[PDB]
Parts: C-alpha cells; sequence; structure tokens
C-alpha cells in the first residue's frame, strides 16, 4: 500500500521546449506541465495495488 | 504517448508572487494634480471594499 501510494502521487517537472542552447534559427519558447498529483478522495480510492 | 495523453496548447502565467502568505498581483498608480495622496488612498481602499 505504501509503495503504491508513494510511486503514484508525485509531481512532474517537464522543463521547457526552446531551451537556451537553442540551435540557430529558433524563434519561440514554451513550457510543459504535467500535474501528476491526486487531490480528492474519490481519486485516492482508485489507486491500483495489483 | 497519444493513446494515453492529450497534449494541447494552453495559456498560463509565467511568474508567481506571494505577499504575506497570500497570492498577490501588483498594480501601480499615479495621483492626479490637485488631489492629496490621502484621498487617493481612501478611494482605492473603498474600491477594494467594492
Amino acid at each position: 500500500v505504501g509503495s503504491a501510494l508513494s510511486a503514484q502521487n508525485i509531481q512532474i517537472s517537464a522543463g521547457s521546449i526552446g531551451s537556451l542552447p537553442a540551435v540557430r534559427g529558433q524563434t519561440v519558447t514554451a513550457t510543459v506541465t504535467a500535474q501528476g498529483q491526486l487531490g480528492t478522495a474519490e481519486e485516492f480510492g482508485n489507486v491500483i495495488l495489483r | 504517448l497519444s493513446s494515453i495523453a492529450t497534449v494541447s496548447w494552453q495559456m498560463g502565467t509565467e511568474q508567481s508572487v506571494r505577499f504575506n502568505g497570500y497570492p498577490a498581483m501588483e498594480l501601480s498608480g499615479s495621483p492626479a494634480t490637485g488631489v492629496s495622496t490621502g484621498q487617493a488612498m481612501e478611494a482605492v481602499q473603498k474600491m477594494v471594499d467594492e
């Protein structure tokens, strides 16, 4: 139970798209978001144990 | 990754601030000529109370 709860409720930091090394010719930058956390009880109740 | 996620474009904030423990947004102003600062501050406080 502990392992399933800890390996399934964690934050994701994905980074950016136009990172600064920036192969010549780049004209736009973005950001990526994941949101891999659980917030309500009705979804804590759907974690998978096996 | 397309069969499990729905990557899509979105609009989001690029900077987050907090003042005294609460999310805050800063806006500046300039009093008009002939009006004391006290009246401007009272008017702004009343507007916030609105």
